[PDB]
RNA sequence: CUCGCUUCGG
């Protein structure tokens, strides 16, 4: 009697994606920031006034961001589409306006709409013009309907703010030190101050360490300073277990050795151990005891609040910390940092909130300083802020922070880099997967261990396979398909319910109750909410209330039985995942519910409200029992997995039968497919990017995952299905190489288009002179333009439709040299390129600064050749090793000759059975005209496709009788034929091929330049020199490192040992002893640098004999 | 000499001479492409 | 061991780039450090006077 | 972008069988029987027509016009 | 002027990323390298 | 051009 199974359960996943999922994270965060958070920030800084001349003030009333507009029109705005901002290399922003009231001459003057800044507007956000638009309207706006959005456009480039990952704040962390001592640390961070305070056990006794104290001080002294003076009360708070007293005894003895027995004595000791903050201006009576008390009340343990100098809660918190340290000092239950229950994700909204708070505070400070400088000295012409409210402050700050990606917040002492990245437009999958990336707080700057590892906590939250192959392996991660990031809650009703649920106040009882076996501490965002007995009832009631709806569904409650702590988390940034609630071995979701969902009676929110599906946090799912499938459900199951294949991410969703492959193959395929060549969007023709790759005839895959259907990948395919035959042929496919069919390439297979951009600017300078373009310089001999100016039109700009060759001018730009007649020097925009290119379009625009922007879209049509990289959607990246004629290819009885011959030897080492199953399924599907599914942990089974193949008259395993094309005789072994979805990669031999003549050299050290773009030469690294030394080839090493790179001839004086010039020594004022000498130029630079450093190298020359 | 351009939404032939602010009649749109050349171009079917 | 004269290096060690696109030049750190040192020498002489 | 004129592997003319194929889809025909009626015996031409996406009209929606 | 043949047909022709002022008559490389 | 930063490739 198998348990009934809800087959349509997977239909819950699309409905969720109707409201949340892939891209809605950034969009929701930005909408919350621009609709709620900015008003909160302004309310926090609503009134600004100067100390000089009281009764003068500037009061903010309301703030608006409006719709995106362009300031091109003279003092006039105009609605602008995002594509227009892309083309004109401008920013897609909206005017930050505010209404204010202030006092000019003690008379209140109010403005109802006064611009102060510009917000770069995230695409598809609430204020973005693209929102709520139909595909026809998208076409009218020249935007692809399938574009994920969620990215900013600044100065014409698309920047994406990556989701930051960081450790949660205000949490006790017990960890071992370098010396093995098990200490504690808590980074108490409030809205104003972040301070990490530590507890050490360096000598068997506990010291508290803080940045504001000269030396770490015993914990008992701090306890005495915080109000509790009796040692017995301290010991009761620490714990009543015998080993706890045995461990804590030395601290008591150390305290008793000193004469500290009152609060005043401990405060005096701390004040002695206090350090002045660089002579803090203003002295309130030789402060010391007051300084110590203020540090205890405010600086130390900021997140723990003291009502009115009542340190009872802080005493309980530090006692709990001491108890945890003591308990962890025995059994090595050291907490791990990589556990994602302690991790938080910052989206674009929180970062933009911090940046706008900093910028607004700077703006208000500047306004106050201007008021102080102007008001008390000027005139009866009363100073008013409107004449001084510079509007470029906020706009420039936002633009620079988003564009450069480096964020410097002095108010928070936060120096972040690489926050924003250029959106990659290699393919639709590239942009979609980059849209869901997560960066780590630690960087590939060093070989760390642990974060780089795949922790089990990533289940359902982050994609296990998708990670960049290389130095950043494991430090850049991708969100799973079905995941959600929580926002902040009000935190009020949680406290109210917890108080009403029997949680005793901590102040009402002494610390001894903390040591009882049945007493459980209840926390709330790192603050001790209280104590409770019978925590099962409390947890069940809290979960029931959350299901009922009286508590926000993202509030998490978890239990730690080892520490006996009930954690209630309500802060934002936590990862959550929906799960079907299971009550007594039967899921809450039935077939009727899914039928209603399919018919449209109910949506996902209806499932949420009816206690059928609930969000689980990582900490909460630590305590739950989850069943992958219905048949796995047992008596002790609290939740059911909605769909296992949601475990994989977006890129990993492209893999057909990914569960049949080895994980490194899946990771390689994720990386490869991020770089797959294919269509970008429906507006890919009007779009002008710096580099674009298109496929001539893209085809949707024959074996498509449900993830492909969900993300509509089949609408924008990035590959072609080729009749692959798996066999060894001609020995030209030895290591990962593959053989291509010449006829297939002649018929358009793999045909690709490469679009490059060439942009020029004609700017007007400070002097009233401007860059101008000459017409083509006609040759008087032939009355035709010279070969260099052949392609230019009458206006000096190359016309679309013609072909450009190497060293030909596209724009005949000439610019003035003055900044009396103007003098123009020619700086034409030549086309550097190995092959010919065709101009597809020329775009001419004008900015507000009268700068003429010209963009040429050069197009090249490339055919696959030797060296072109090819992938097979399974991590089997390969290089086209040989292109054989069609007749040489083996053929089946039906006459089918394969396009791609791939070597069998790649399979056994990599065990990519998924590729074989995909080939079989694709063959069956194309035979019966169906699209088989290679969904993770599911999909079409082998038996069904085998039955389809035998029904259609082919072999039930794909292996087919094959006649050799060369000899005309049948092959001894059957050949594995079938359609495989091969995708071409952007790595081409034409772009990568490099050759270097003498070429240019660097000015500082006269050696060839670095890169191919700069015509640089290759580099003989240190190991190459080591290998040459090991060979013993002295002459070749000398020729390579001296003759061919930086050979030079200097003049050395044999008397003084210094370098002369032109056969003359200035130091000796003579020319008799000057001799020429061959030397590397870098050595001469080193000698001159050493001479400048007063380290004089004197060369004692001698004859070569 | 008539230099002719095509705006991005009107798609109308606009004749503008040098040093003119880029605009279009019966619109206000400011992306102004250039028309295709009249010279013959030879292509290879390969 | 105590320096009273500084050997300012030749121009080859300190290349200067004339970025005519703007009203400025790209100079390495050595030139700016030497400028600051000469400015300090002048300031000290002025203060002594 | 547009339907290729020739089949990649065999080389049978498949460009002229696209729009008529759509007619069979505008009719009641399934994919397999429509492909059979079009005369595509070997599976390579069936893959050519079945896996092709018609992006030309979507791109033309963004054409200047 | 060309130092070899004395002609004034000095053309600035870069050959594979090598800037080069060369006589257009006798091909004498007047100046090279930037 | 110099410099840094990112993303790649291997
Ligand atoms: N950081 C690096 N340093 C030196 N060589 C590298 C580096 N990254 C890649 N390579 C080159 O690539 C080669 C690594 O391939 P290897 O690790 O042996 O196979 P693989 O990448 O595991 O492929 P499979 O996943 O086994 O299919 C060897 C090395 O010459
Ligand atoms: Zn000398
Ligand atoms: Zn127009
Ligand atoms: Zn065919």
């Amino acid at each position: 009697a198998p348990i009934p199974t809800v087959e349509e359960k997977w239909r819950l996943l699309p409905a969720f994606l109707k409201v949340k999922g892939l891209v809605k994270q950034h969009i929701d965060s930005f909408n919350y920031f621009i609709n709620v958070e900015i008003k909160k920030i302004m309310k926090a800084n609503e009134k600004v006034t100067s100390d000089a001349d009281p009764m003068w003030y500037l009061k903010y009333l309301n703030i608006y961001v409006g719709l995106p507009d362009v300031e091109e029109s003279f003092n006039v705005t105009r609605p602008v589409s995002p594509h227009e901002c892309r083309l004109r290399d401008m920013t897609y922003s909206a005017p930050i306006t505010v209404d204010i009231e202030y006092t000019r001459g003690s008379q209140r003057i109010i403005r109802n709409a006064l611009p102060i800044g510009r917000m770069p507007i995230m695409l598809r956000s609430s204020n973005c013009v693209l929102t709520g638009k139909t595909p026809a309207e998208f076409a009218k706006l020249n935007e692809c309907p399938l574009d994920p959005g969620g990215y900013f456009i600044v100065k014409g480039v698309e920047k994406v703010i990556l989701i930051q990952e960081q450790l949660s704040k205000n949490r006790i962390i017990v960890e071992a030190d370098r010396k093995g001592a098990v200490g504690a640390s808590v980074t108490s961070s409030t809205h104003e101050k972040k301070s990490r305070t530590n507890m050490a056990v360096k000598q068997g006794r506990f010291y508290l360490r803080h940045n504001t104290l000269s030396e770490d001080i015993p914990i008992v002294i701090i306890f005495k300073a915080m109000g509790v003076e009796s040692d017995q009360e301290i010991v009761q708070m620490i714990g009543t277990e015998e080993h706890v007293m045995a461990a804590f005894g030395p601290s008591l003895e150390e305290c008793q050795k000193a004469q500290i027995f009152t609060q005043m004595q401990a405060l005096k000791y701390i004040g002695n151990k206090v350090r002045r903050q660089r002579m803090w201006g203003g002295g309130p009576k030789k402060t010391k005891i007051e300084e110590a008390r203020e540090l205890l009340a405010s600086t130390i343990l900021t997140h723990v609040p003291v009502k009115e100098f009542n340190f009872r809660a802080k005493c309980i918190y530090t006692a709990v910390m001491v108890r945890r340290v003591i308990l962890a000092q025995g059994d090595n239950k050291v907490d791990d940092r990589d556990y994602y229950g302690n991790k938080r994700l910052e989206l674009a909204g929180q970062l933009l909130s911090l940046l706008f708070e900093d910028l607004f505070k700077k703006f208000n400070s500047e306004m106050k300083k201007i008021a102080d400088q102007v008001i008390p000295k000027q005139r009866a012409a009363q100073f008013d802020v409107v004449k001084h409210m510079r509007q470029d402050q906020i706009t420039n700050g936002m633009v620079n922070a988003i564009s450069t990606g480096n964020w410097s917040l002095k108010r928070f002492k936060m120096d972040r880099q690489g926050v924003t990245q250029v959106l990659s437009r290699l393919s639709y999958i590239s942009a979609l997967g980059m849209m869901t990336r997560i960066s780590s707080q630690f960087e590939k700057t060093r070989k760390v261990s642990g974060p780089r590892s795949l922790q089990p906590s990533q289940w359902g939250m982050l994609c296990p396979s998708d990670t960049p192959e290389g130095e950043a392996c494991g430090l850049v991660k991708n969100l799973a398909l079905m995941t959600h990031i929580t926002t902040d809650m009000e935190d009020g009703p949680i406290v109210k319910l917890a108080s009403n649920l029997g949680v005793e106040d901590v102040n009402l009882l002494c610390g001894e109750e903390l040591s009882y076996p049945n007493v459980f501490l209840v926390f709330l965002n790192g603050n001790i909410l209280g104590v409770i007995r019978d925590h099962k009832k409390l947890v069940n009631t809290f979960r029931l209330m959350r299901r009922a709806g009286y508590i926000n569904e993202f509030v998490s409650i978890s239990t730690n039985l080892t520490d006996r702590c009930v954690y209630i988390s309500s802060d934002g940034g936590r990862l959550c995942r929906p799960y079907i609630i299971v009550k007594k071995q039967k899921p809450a979701v039935t077939n009727k519910h899914m039928e209603e969902l399919a018919q449209g009676y109910r949506n996902f929110e209806d499932f949420l409200h009816e206690s059928l599906v609930e969000y689980l946090d990582v900490n909460e799912e630590n305590d739950c029992n989850i069943a992958l499938y219905e048949h796995t459900i047992n008596k002790d199951t609290t939740h059911l997995e909605i769909e296992p294949f949601t475990l994989l991410g977006v890129c990993a969703g492209l893999i057909p039968y990914p569960h049949h492959n080895q994980s490194p193959r899946n990771t390689y395929q994720c990386a490869m497919g991020k770089q797959a060549m294919g269509t970008i969007g429906y507006n890919q023709r009007n779009r002008i990017d710096t580099l674009m790759y298109l496929l001539a005839y893209p085809q949707k895959p024959m074996v498509k995952t449900k993830t492909i259907e969900l993300i509509e990948f089949e609408k924008l395919p990035a590959g072609q299905n080729a009749t692959v035959a798996v066999m060894s042929y001609s020995g030209y496919d030895i290591e990962d190489a593959l053989v291509l069919n010449k006829a297939s390439l002649d018929r358009g297979f793999g045909r690709c288009l490469v679009y490059k951009n060439a942009k020029c600017t004609l700017k007007r300078y400070t002097n009233q002179t401007f860059d101008k373009v000459m017409g083509p310089m006609l040759d008087a001999a032939t009355r035709k333009p010279i070969w260099r100016h052949e392609i230019l039109d009458a206006d000096g700009i190359c016309s679309p439709g013609e072909k450009v060759e190497n060293k030909q001018v596209l724009v005949n730009k000439s610019m003035p040299t003055v900044t009396q007649q103007p003098q123009y020097k020619d700086v034409p925009i030549t086309y550097k390129g190995a092959t010919d290119s065709y101009i597809e379009k020329v775009m001419i625009s004008s900015n507000a600064e009268d700068a003429f922007l010209i963009k040429m879209l050069l197009r090249q049509t490339r055919r696959p050749e030797i060296g072109d990289k090819f992938s097979s959607r399974h991590g089997q990246k390969g290089v086209c090793g040989l292109i054989v004629p069609q007749e040489d290819m083996p053929f089946c009885d039906s006459g089918i000759c394969p396009d791609i011959i791939m070597n069998p030897h790649g399979f056994p080492s990599r065990m990519t059975v998924g590729k074989l199953i995909e080939l079989l399924a694709g063959k069956a599907g194309v035979l019966d005209g169906r699209f088989h599914y290679g969904t993770a942990f599911g999909g079409s089974k082998v038996k069904d496709v085998c039955e389809d193949l035998v029904r259609h008259g082919y072999n039930y395993l794909g292996k087919d009788y094959v006649t050799s094309g060369i000899t005309g005789e049948p092959l001894e072994a059957y050949i594995y034929f079938g359609p495989v979805y091969y995708q071409k990669l952007k790595h081409m031999v034409l772009d990568k091929m490099h050759a270097r003549a003498r070429g240019p050299r660097a000015v500082l050290t006269r050696q060839p330049t670095e890169g191919r773009s700069r015509d640089g030469g290759l580099r003989l690294g240190e190991m190459e020199r080591d290998c040459l030394i090991g060979y013993g080839a002295s002459m070749l090493l000398l020729e390579r490192l001296m003759i061919s790179s930086d050979a030079f001839e200097v003049d050395v004086c044999g008397q003084c040992g210094l370098l002369g010039y032109s056969g003359w020594c200035h130091y000796c004022k003579s020319s008799c002893h000057v001799s020429s000498l061959r030397i590397p130029y870098a050595c001469k630079l080193l000698f001159q640098e050493l001479q400048s450093m007063n380290i004089i190298p004197r060369l004692k020359l001698s004859k070569y004999n | 000499q008539p230099m002719i351009y095509i705006c991005g939404e009107c798609h109308t032939e606009n004749e503008i001479k040098s040093r003119d602010p880029i605009r279009c009649r019966e619109c206000g749109y400011r992306i102004m492409y250039k028309k295709r050349t009249k010279r013959l171009v030879v292509f290879d079917a390969r | 061991l105590i320096l009273t004269r500084l050997l300012v290096p030749p121009l080859c060690i300190r290349p200067s780039v004339v970025s005519d696109l703007k009203s400025g030049t790209n100079e390495d750190d050595l030139t700016m450090k030497l400028t600051e040192i000469i400015f300090l020498n002048d300031v000290i002489k002025k203060h002594r006077i | 972008m547009i339907i290729p004129v020739r089949c990649f592997t065999c080389g049978k003319i498949v460009g002229n069988k696209w729009e008529a194929y759509l007619g069979l889809l505008q009719a009641e025909y399934t994919e397999g029987d429509a492909l059979d009626a079009l005369g595509l015996k070997r599976y390579c031409c069936r893959r050519m027509l079945l896996a092709h996406v018609d992006l030309i009209e979507k791109l033309l929606n963004y054409a200047p016009l | 002027r060309c130092p070899d043949c004395g002609s004034t047909e000095l053309v600035e022709d870069s050959h594979y990323s090598q800037s080069q002022l060369v006589c257009s008559d006798c091909g004498c490389v007047v100046t090279e390298g930037v």
